[PDB]
């Protein structure tokens, strides 16, 4: 039970990681999105 | 290995705080189901069996045969459910001998 | 010293844990601007 | 008990394959030795022979039991790991095996 209890972990990091990366490539594209559109405000 | 007996299908990345859950699972070749089987949302970083937020009972599934595939659907009502706390959960299949045959990807309730 | 091996990953897991509900924060707050800023500007 | 040892300013991201500075503290609850070692480790590590790689912990010198001090490690990059997408963590294990420190986790990238 002690190495289940381990193996879930490692299985929930695992998905918290890969979710982590979506979210950062996410928060790059929106910050851009952003700085376009106060751009385009300045103009 | 032993660890993935029991899948999970179609877990979600979040729910709703306190919502009516559907939880759907398929019980491998591999496991033979037990009426005294469970399964539980446990907070990620659970170190026993003990650790659950909430459970239920697994169906046996009716005119079982050994060997198949066999897919199971529990209802866990919201007001047994966390609220958005912060947390992540995930859902654990729990033998009637203590054993832990699956556990989902984690989700939040928010 | 299994226990120090999941202590060490309960530690790792909750950094990621928390900067994956800040940036998954951050993002809807920044789509909230971005339609912001497009009433200004598009439709 | 897994405390002892803590990294300063550790960082989420370091470039890869590249010169690392490593900053660290000895509190005064565990008593450094010169072959005791910072190990670099994949998250997620079972033991202590997972570690990717480390250094010799070097004494400081005119040691005073129960001081504290704080430590640089020049890993280079040579060493490293790539820009893997995996996160590791400081390790300080002392001579006699114990790990005594872990850190926030990082990336190299």
């Amino acid at each position: 039970e002690s190495v289940a209890s381990h193996f879930a972990l490692v299985t929930a990091y695992e998905d918290i990681k890969k979710r982590l990366k979506d979210s950062e490539k996410e928060n790059s594209l929106l910050k851009k999105r952003i700085r376009f559109l106060e751009e385009k405000l300045i103009a | 290995s032993n660890f993935a007996h029991v899948i999970f299908q179609n877990v979600a990345k979040s729910y709703l705080p306190n919502a009516h859950l559907e939880c759907h699972y398929t019980l491998t070749p591999y496991i033979h189901p037990h009426p005294k089987d469970w399964v539980g949302i446990f907070k990620v970083g659970w170190s026993t069996a003990r650790d659950y937020y909430t459970f239920l009972w697994s169906p046996m599934p009716e005119h079982y045969v050994e060997g198949s595939t066999v897919n199971c659907v529990l209802a866990f009502q919201g007001y047994y459910l966390p609220n958005d706390d912060g947390e992540f959960y995930q859902f654990c299949y729990v033998t009637h001998k203590g054993e832990i045959r699956g556990a989902s990807t984690p989700f939040q309730f928010r």
